[PDB]
């Protein structure tokens, strides 16, 4: 119900750093109420690499309670930051406008040492 | 000719 | 280099609870050294729902330093647990055998309250 | 006829 618009066409969602996730949803052929997530992510966070160009995203979405999980590998023709982020969370449709609330993990290397850093991103729709 | 950074957080 | 075998065909990876991730990798058409991850996940953890049947997984993999991020929505024809998990981590090829080390987030509802729970899974290959 | 659980962790 509350995701009727979300599931039609592409939409742009902007987080606190100004980065933009563009999502498209396609129904799963076998998983009830589930969708494949496609689209692109543009990182606009100052003080990072891989800024200002689209990176494909992919994941999965559950319509029954509007939960999502999606990932980006930070490699494209413009810039390679040799790392990957996974976001998992939920669309909160309870307020005056929708907010996508996520926790993320960033896997990366610092020298020869692997690391996984956690954080949180909240996105609001740009319409 | 992609620009390479050590990680997303280290330009 | 160390993922040469991983990138050929399907492989099965088993975590500490006995759950099995089966991964298949397909090269990205645009992202250098990047692969689309497909396959299925079987949850065998006692004390959970959605056990013993395959759930599709999807994500992305970066071959340069063997980093991965993938997700599952816990809905299929057999069981629906109304939630989703995202794993992010890295294949550690430095030891005597490979270990996939991940952090995960599980988004779910408890009554009307959304939640995101964190944890960690280490997987070893079943060959 | 899928079996429904409240969440993955609550059967």
């Amino acid at each position: 119900s509350p995701d009727m618009k979300l599931l039609a066409g592409a939409s742009n969602w902007v987080n606190q750093s100004g980065s933009v996730a563009q999502f498209v949803f396609t129904p799963s052929p076998t998983q009830p109420q589930t969708y494949e997530v496609s689209g692109n992510y543009i990182n606009n966070a100052q003080g990072t690499g891989c800024k200002g160009t689209p990176y494909p995203l992919s994941g999965a979405y559950y319509s029954g309670n509007q939960i999502i999980s999606f990932s980006v590998v930070w490699s494209n023709a413009s810039a390679n930051c040799q790392s990957a982020t996974g976001w998992t969370g939920y669309f909160d449709f309870s307020g005056s406008q929708a907010v996508l609330k996520t926790d993320w993990n960033l896997a990366f290397y610092s020298g020869s040492t692997p690391a996984i850093q956690q954080g949180q991103d909240d996105f609001m729709q740009s319409v | 000719v992609a620009t390479v950074s050590e990680s997303l957080l280290t330009e």
